[PDB]
RNA sequence: GAGCUAGCCCUGGCCAGGGUGAAGCUGGGGUGAGACCCAGUGGAGGCCCGAACCGGUGGGGGAUGCAAACCCCUCGGAUGA
RNA sequence: GAAUGCCGGCAUGAGUAACGAUAAAGAGGGUGAGAAUCCCUCUCGCCGUAAGCCCAAGGGUUCCUACGCAAUGGUCGUCAGCGUAGGGUUAGGCGGGACCUAAGGUGAAGCCGAAAGGCGUAGCCGAAGGGCAGCCGGUUAAUAUUCCGGCCCUUCCCGCAGGUGCGAUGGGGGGACGCUCUAGGCUAGGGGGACCGGAGCCAUGGACGAGCCCGGCCAGAAGCGCAGGGUGGGAGGUAGGCAAAUCCGCCUCCCAACAAGCUCUGCGUGGUGGGGAAGCCCGGGUGACAACCCCCCGAAGCCAGGGAGCCAAGAAAAGCCUCUAAGCACAACCUGCGGGAACCCGUACCGCAAACCGACACAGGUGGGCGGGUGCAAGAGCACUCAGGCGCGCGGGAGAACCCUCGCCAAGGAACUCUGCAAGUUGGCCCCGUAACUUCGGGAGAAGGGGUGCUCCCUGGGGUGAUGAGCCCCGGGGAGCCGCAGUGAACAGGCUCUGGCGACUGUUUACCAAAAACACAGCUCUCUGCGAACUCGUAAGAGGAGGUAUAGGGAGCGACGCUUGCCCGGUGCCGGAAGGUCAAGGGGAGGGGUGCAAGCCCCGAACCGAAGCCCCGGUGAACGGCGGCCGUAACUAUAACGGUCCUAAGGUAGCGAAAUUCCUUGUCGGGUAAGUUCCGACCUGCACGAAAAGCGUAACGACCGGAGCGCUGUCUCGGCGAGGGACCCGGUGAAAUUGAACUGGCCGUGAAGAUGCGGCCUACCCGUGGCAGGACGAAAAGACCCCGUGGAGCUUUACUGCAGCC
RNA sequence: CGAUGUCGGCUCGUCGCAUCCUGGGGCUGAAGAAGGUCCCAAGGGUUGGGCUGUUCGCCCAUUAAAGCGGCACGCGAGCUG
RNA sequence: UGGGAGAGGGUGGUGGAAUUCCCGGAGUAGCGGUGAAAUGCGCAGAUACCGGGAGGAACGCCGAUGGCGAAGGCAGCCACCUGGUCCACCCGUGACGCUGAGGCGCGAAAGCGUGGGGAGCAAACCGGAUUAGAUACCCGGGUAGUCCACGCCCUAAACG
RNA sequence: CCGAGGGUAGGGCCCGUGACUGGGGCGAAGUCGUAACAAGGUAGCUGUACCGGAAGGUGCGGCUGGAU
RNA sequence: GCGGGGUGGAGCAGCCUGGUAGCUCGUCGGGCUCAUAACCCGAAGGUCGUCGGUUCAAAUCCGGCCCCCGCAACCA
């Protein structure tokens, strides 16, 4: 895992790239794939709504099946791991004994030549979805529905893990990746094993390029602006923030809470973040 | 070096021309002054 | 009013030639197995030199200009944000 | 009569500057009223990865021909992109439309908004992307893949024949894709030929030659050959591709497998149709029955949807093929052949420019293709040159100062100056060689040096061909020759040492700043559980993101290394079902108005009563802040030490006269003959200090300092030379400015700096080339400063309000 | 204030004399040589470097001497910046 | 060949006690801590008690003057993989041995890098005492770290 | 041709010296504290880490060369 | 120029609000100790920078003069 470079140009010193050696097949299923529009970050007002973003490569999107209660007993062959671009796990591509083709996110573990299934019967084995309720207590578990028949909402993303804590009623407890404890329906479908790709929190990226190619345009610091920009604008030569420290718009950006109080959810919070 | 003009015939036309007038309140009523002044053209003349 | 300019989007196009010689790969040495070393092959890079192209560093000229920002000498980038 | 008034007219400056790239001209002969300027010829010069040719945009008759010169043309004009008139643009195959989708735009459904309108799935529109059938030559004063000729092809309609379960918008396949590198085989293009065809040529000392000079092809259907691309076959099951499906997907089995077969392109050949030079002669004719061949170089183009590697993971939709559904199987579709049918728009000409953008025939700007040869290591670099195109729309003289651009310079060599600014120097290739330091890549083209041409001889290997000759590509050795000098011309780093700052490549004030500023990978804090936070919007709806805490927003810091101390009293943020305060509301002790009265009507205390605030804690990579005085050691001096006041706590490491040090050129050391700068130290730091980060750091820098070598007209100290101007003559002819002017010096006077007043002095009238002391010269109703109860941007614990949030 | 361009340098000077040198003197605590001090005298002369934007100043090496001031702190329609 | 004892080592798994935190109940004026106290914690309901939950670390009794390892070192329990080692038999090879400069590997704690984890403990640090002072010992806190993974470090009263 | 050597350029080792700086040794009767030797008044020592005017203190683990 | 300050030997209270000078340390005497320090018991020492005024009365309120810190000195 994690490739590194010689220092042969001085961005290689620190650029590492994934190894990739998950990867079986490096061409996507031709059936699954359409246009991703690149927004640029602007919205249908054409206005920039979130910064600094625009020109990175160009990409398809592969339609994943976050859903995957749809094909419940019909076990699927697992044909490839194939490299996503549009998210930071890698995925996987099934072939359904159906003859039906999907994609879902590749859990950590997952071997290219298994079978998987979903449904209430699943055995409880890294690749099966199965309701949160028949789960049980204490295994990792990622791809989680939020809500019964919304689609995989919670750990989706490289490495990232779900573990079961404990189930009372029509609900079981979970501990997201952030350390939160929530009550999540027990109807809701959840994927075994953590998602893989966990070395890719220690890529780095080595150069102010490759944030460009990743579609990240350059940020600029508050301090850096005139007071017309930002709060932090202005001061003859540098100059400390000189109040609390707050974002273009006004509002303070060191430790405001900023989730909705009456939030119906709050019901079902029961710790707020860890860490 | 490079100046502000740039012609461009369909540039002009989608711009200016008599449809893009019509479809906006603001654009009718250029259209109507005009017309009121007494303007031989009404909107700019491009080949096409 | 974005036919100037700024950013983004979609679709195309352009970048002479020369230089350096990463990983890998093969073979050889090495070891219990290795790490690793050696040669060859290889052809990476916001690598190097340099036109087109994009710039505008210093100096001179120009100053009712050739020109409401130009000309000459020089200089930066030139597979890349 | 004045408003830097307004409009117009006409002066002044003035026959003045200028006449727009320094690529360059001269003669002859024509035409004409008139000729440096038009035409022809000869000579000369300039471009030649263009200053040539071809597309696109933009322009819109500017194209061709006749007639013409008033104005336009920076001069002239007989000429012209000018005036007048006539003529000129021909397509089923080229481009666009009757085809397809992209962003985007629009938008039956639907949603939202006082109105206007905003949004929005489908669908529609939308192209330089997809798809689609024409190549070569000839002809016109002017059009040609358009007309003509030869040879090809597409779709539509109808018909004949043969074949088949036909039939779609629907299902499926395909279309269909990146970057870098790249194989085989061709083509374009080019070089050579002692071979082939050609009008001729023999000069001025020589050559009648294997001499010089010129040319040696282009297009082509079927077929064939070479090269590649694409592509398994069959059967059984089937629940998936939102109906159906023999299709497609998934499973098994049999055979086929670096093939082959089938198919599709490219190239070659190919019936045939064209082309065909120099030279001579008046665009043509001839050459000419022209020849038309061999060898080599060879693409970035073609075969193509080839191959490999990589990560940042690389449109859509139709045409097309297949499946079936309604329907229909007198159909319909497929295949072959035949006849017929095939519309609308553009097509002139300019097009790196005198016709486009710059008010101009403006040294600027403008996308794509072709861009030949030789030599220089290569090349689109550079020099010369082909094809082709130009000498730039004022000239002729003169040979001053001075200015520009350029060349050389004795002795010195930075002494110049803020600064080596500028200009020298160095300069490509091959070989030898190359330090501190380092993150092991680098530093590095370090530094420094040697070689470089020509002739003869010997010889090594590679491509092609064949294994040989020839042509071509890398070489190795030996002996020589010439010059001041061999990358002999042109294009082509000066080097080093040492600090500051910023890691780095990048970015920036278009048009005075390119930087140390911005960005940057990286680090930390913080927010966000997804109908996320946040952002735009009244909203709907979007972005975030078809993402999900290894994610997204905000903030600071800014590779990396070693680190980042103490203060939570104030402000912020965060936590805290107590307490206090707290609005509307609840409540109604209790008063009031009025009425005959029931009543109607008003005021109203305790008490209950949110967020916020108070209060209680937390919290620094949150805002921030990190002491004073007095005394003390067995020489002095200085205090490890102590005393006391204060604080929320009293600056830790590291660093320090610093991009920070006021006193200050501090002091000492180095460098220098001499050093307010520089480097190294010291520490009484006016006024460093730890993510507005602290101290370092290899590499990097058109950043800013200091020094040395090299070399120089920078200088001592100037001199000469070249060209373009300046000067003169012919042509054309501005400008700002201007109260009028008959406009001298001194010493005085004057609103305090007088051509203009006084006194004295000096002075014949008018120019031309020059110089800048004055005319408080010109320019701009001073930017500085103040004044105005003048204006704007900005800030906040100024006031007040609003959005938003609670 | 409907604009009188501001330091220093360079260039070009010109003037004053309260004289730095050179020429002429008196007094000296002037033996000589060399000084001091004052008087007359503006004819001429009054160097090259290091440092700093500097004027000034300090210093190096010389000198007969290394004068001080005015001229819009002379001089930007003369230059530099 | 046949047998044995053992915290030898590595991986994965797992068991109960305790501590802290969290939630529910119950309950009231103190708890805690010390030489004595104060800081701290508690009517905003602590301490003490019961039930539930989460999480990390370490394994009581067995346990010994014991065992294994070359040393450093190794202790709940289970399975797997693996080293050493002793006895028996007297079967096989026939001196094949001993030591070992270099080399290579292992190497307690602390420490370092990148992730993770974090209950208890605790350098630094804050606070309360003590004291002439108290940058200490004692008390209340508390960051690294202690734990896991990979990679470094290679020291020791690494001692018999 | 080679050739003493001369010149230019860059390296390597040694020596002397250098503002200042770092500890070290020694020095009849200096200042501050009392860390060690007794359980030295917190048993000592230890490798490491961090801190502090100074001896030293504390954490982790080790040693007995620890008293009772 | 503007603000604060001067009081036993040292560092600080009292000033504002007139009459009363106080805290820690040091010093001096005694104690414990073999002795010193620490510790314990007692005590001395300030006419409040100086002059002038106000007042019955001034460390205190009002003017100078001295002195010591701190802040300022900007537009050219
Ligand atoms: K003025
Ligand atoms: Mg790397
Ligand atoms: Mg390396
Ligand atoms: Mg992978
Ligand atoms: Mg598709
Ligand atoms: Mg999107
Ligand atoms: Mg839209
Ligand atoms: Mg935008
Ligand atoms: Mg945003
Ligand atoms: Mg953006
Ligand atoms: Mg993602
Ligand atoms: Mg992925
Ligand atoms: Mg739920
Ligand atoms: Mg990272
Ligand atoms: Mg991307
Ligand atoms: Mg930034
Ligand atoms: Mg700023
Ligand atoms: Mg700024
Ligand atoms: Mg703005
Ligand atoms: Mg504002
Ligand atoms: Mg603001
Ligand atoms: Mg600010
Ligand atoms: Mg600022
Ligand atoms: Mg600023
Ligand atoms: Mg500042
Ligand atoms: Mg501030
Ligand atoms: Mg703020
Ligand atoms: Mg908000
Ligand atoms: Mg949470
Ligand atoms: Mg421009
Ligand atoms: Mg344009
Ligand atoms: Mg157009
Ligand atoms: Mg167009
Ligand atoms: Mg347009
Ligand atoms: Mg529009
Ligand atoms: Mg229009
Ligand atoms: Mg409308
Ligand atoms: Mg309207
Ligand atoms: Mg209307
Ligand atoms: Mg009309
Ligand atoms: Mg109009
Ligand atoms: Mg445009
Ligand atoms: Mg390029
Ligand atoms: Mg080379
Ligand atoms: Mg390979
Ligand atoms: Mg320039
Ligand atoms: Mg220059
Ligand atoms: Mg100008
Ligand atoms: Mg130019
Ligand atoms: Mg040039
Ligand atoms: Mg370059
Ligand atoms: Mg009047
Ligand atoms: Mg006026
Ligand atoms: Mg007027
Ligand atoms: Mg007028
Ligand atoms: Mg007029
Ligand atoms: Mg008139
Ligand atoms: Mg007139
Ligand atoms: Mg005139
Ligand atoms: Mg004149
Ligand atoms: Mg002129
Ligand atoms: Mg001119
Ligand atoms: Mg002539
Ligand atoms: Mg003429
Ligand atoms: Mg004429
Ligand atoms: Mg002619
Ligand atoms: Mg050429
Ligand atoms: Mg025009
Ligand atoms: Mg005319
Ligand atoms: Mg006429
Ligand atoms: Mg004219
Ligand atoms: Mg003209
Ligand atoms: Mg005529
Ligand atoms: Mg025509
Ligand atoms: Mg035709
Ligand atoms: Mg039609
Ligand atoms: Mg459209
Ligand atoms: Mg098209
Ligand atoms: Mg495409
Ligand atoms: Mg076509
Ligand atoms: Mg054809
Ligand atoms: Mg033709
Ligand atoms: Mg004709
Ligand atoms: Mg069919
Ligand atoms: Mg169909
Ligand atoms: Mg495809
Ligand atoms: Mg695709
Ligand atoms: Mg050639
Ligand atoms: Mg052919
Ligand atoms: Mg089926
Ligand atoms: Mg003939
Ligand atoms: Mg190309
Ligand atoms: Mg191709
Ligand atoms: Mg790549
Ligand atoms: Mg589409
Ligand atoms: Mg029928
Ligand atoms: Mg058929
Ligand atoms: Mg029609
Ligand atoms: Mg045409
Ligand atoms: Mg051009
Ligand atoms: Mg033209
Ligand atoms: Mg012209
Ligand atoms: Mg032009
Ligand atoms: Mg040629
Ligand atoms: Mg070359
Ligand atoms: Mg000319
Ligand atoms: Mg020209
Ligand atoms: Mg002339
Ligand atoms: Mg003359
Ligand atoms: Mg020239
Ligand atoms: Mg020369
Ligand atoms: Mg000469
Ligand atoms: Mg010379
Ligand atoms: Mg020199
Ligand atoms: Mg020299
Ligand atoms: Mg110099
Ligand atoms: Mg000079
Ligand atoms: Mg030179
Ligand atoms: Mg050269
Ligand atoms: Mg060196
Ligand atoms: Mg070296
Ligand atoms: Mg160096
Ligand atoms: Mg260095
Ligand atoms: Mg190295
Ligand atoms: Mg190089
Ligand atoms: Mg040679
Ligand atoms: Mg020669
Ligand atoms: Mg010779
Ligand atoms: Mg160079
Ligand atoms: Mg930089
Ligand atoms: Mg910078
Ligand atoms: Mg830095
Ligand atoms: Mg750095
Ligand atoms: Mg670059
Ligand atoms: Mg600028
Ligand atoms: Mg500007
Ligand atoms: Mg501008
Ligand atoms: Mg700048
Ligand atoms: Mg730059
Ligand atoms: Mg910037
Ligand atoms: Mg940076
Ligand atoms: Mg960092
Ligand atoms: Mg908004
Ligand atoms: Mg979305
Ligand atoms: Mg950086
Ligand atoms: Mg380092
Ligand atoms: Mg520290
Ligand atoms: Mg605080
Ligand atoms: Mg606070
Ligand atoms: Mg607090
Ligand atoms: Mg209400
Ligand atoms: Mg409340
Ligand atoms: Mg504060
Ligand atoms: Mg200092
Ligand atoms: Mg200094
Ligand atoms: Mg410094
Ligand atoms: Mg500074
Ligand atoms: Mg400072
Ligand atoms: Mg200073
Ligand atoms: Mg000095
Ligand atoms: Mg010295
Ligand atoms: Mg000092
Ligand atoms: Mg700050
Ligand atoms: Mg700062
Ligand atoms: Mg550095
Ligand atoms: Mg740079
Ligand atoms: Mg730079
Ligand atoms: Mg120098
Ligand atoms: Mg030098
Ligand atoms: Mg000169
Ligand atoms: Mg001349
Ligand atoms: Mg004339
Ligand atoms: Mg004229
Ligand atoms: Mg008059
Ligand atoms: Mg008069
Ligand atoms: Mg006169
Ligand atoms: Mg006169
Ligand atoms: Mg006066
Ligand atoms: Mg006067
Ligand atoms: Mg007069
Ligand atoms: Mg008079
Ligand atoms: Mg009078
Ligand atoms: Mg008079
Ligand atoms: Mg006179
Ligand atoms: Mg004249
Ligand atoms: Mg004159
Ligand atoms: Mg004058
Ligand atoms: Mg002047
Ligand atoms: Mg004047
Ligand atoms: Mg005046
Ligand atoms: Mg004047
Ligand atoms: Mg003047
Ligand atoms: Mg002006
Ligand atoms: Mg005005
Ligand atoms: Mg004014
Ligand atoms: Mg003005
Ligand atoms: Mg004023
Ligand atoms: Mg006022
Ligand atoms: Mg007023
Ligand atoms: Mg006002
Ligand atoms: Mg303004
Ligand atoms: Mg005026
Ligand atoms: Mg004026
Ligand atoms: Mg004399
Ligand atoms: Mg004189
Ligand atoms: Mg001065
Ligand atoms: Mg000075
Ligand atoms: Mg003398
Ligand atoms: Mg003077
Ligand atoms: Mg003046
Ligand atoms: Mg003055
Ligand atoms: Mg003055
Ligand atoms: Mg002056
Ligand atoms: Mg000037
Ligand atoms: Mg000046
Ligand atoms: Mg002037
Ligand atoms: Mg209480
Ligand atoms: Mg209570
Ligand atoms: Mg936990
Ligand atoms: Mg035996
Ligand atoms: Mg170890
Ligand atoms: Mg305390
Ligand atoms: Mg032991
Ligand atoms: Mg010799
Ligand atoms: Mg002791
Ligand atoms: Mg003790
Ligand atoms: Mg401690
Ligand atoms: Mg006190
Ligand atoms: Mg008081
Ligand atoms: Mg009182
Ligand atoms: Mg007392
Ligand atoms: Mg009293
Ligand atoms: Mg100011």
């Amino acid at each position: 895992a994690v490739k590194k470079f010689k220092p042969y140009t001085p961005s290689r010193r620190f650029m590492t790239v994934a190894d990739f050696s998950e990867i079986t097949k490096t061409e996507p299923e031709k059936s699954l794939v359409k246009p991703l529009k690149k927004t640029g970050g602007r919205n249908n007002q054409g206005r920039i709504t979130v910064r600094f973003r625009g020109g990175g490569h160009k990409r398809l999107y592969r339609i994943i099946d976050f859903k995957r209660w749809d094909k419940v007993g019909i076990p699927a062959k697992v044909a490839a791991i194939e490299y996503d671009p549009n998210r930071s796990a890698r995925i996987a591509l099934l072939h359904y004994v159906d003859g039906e083709k999907r994609y879902i996110i590749a859990p950590d573990g997952l071997q290219v030549g298994q079978q998987v299934v979903a449904g209430p019967d699943a055995p409880i084995q890294v690749g099966n979805a199965l309701p949160l309720r028949f789960i049980p207590v204490g295994t990792v578990v990622h791809a989680v529905e939020l809500e019964p028949k919304k689609g995989a909402k919670l750990a989706r993303a490289a490495g990232t893990s779900a573990q079961i804590q404990g189930r009372e009623g029509d609900y079981v407890i979970l501990r997201l990746p952030s350390g939160e404890l929530r009550k999540v329906h027990g109807e809701c479908y959840a994927t075994v094993g953590a998602v893989g790709n966990a070395d890719h929190k220690n890529i780095v990226l080595g150069k102010a390029g490759r944030s460009r190619w990743l579609g990240r345009r350059p940020h600029v610091r508050g301090a850096a602006m005139n007071p017309v920009d930002h709060p932090h604008g202005g001061g003859e030569g540098r100059a400390p923030r000189g109040r609390p420290p707050a974002s273009p718009w006004g509002w303070q950006t060191k430790g405001l809470k900023t989730r909705k109080r009456r939030k119906p959810s709050s019901r079902f919070i029961i710790a707020r973040r860890k860490k | 070096m490079k100046r502000t003009w740039q012609p461009n015939r369909r540039k002009r036309a989608k711009t200016h021309g008599f449809r893009a007038r019509m479809r906006t309140p603001g654009g009718r009523k250029v259209l109507k002054r005009r017309r009121q002044k007494g303007r031989w053209r009404l909107t700019p003349a491009v080949r096409k």
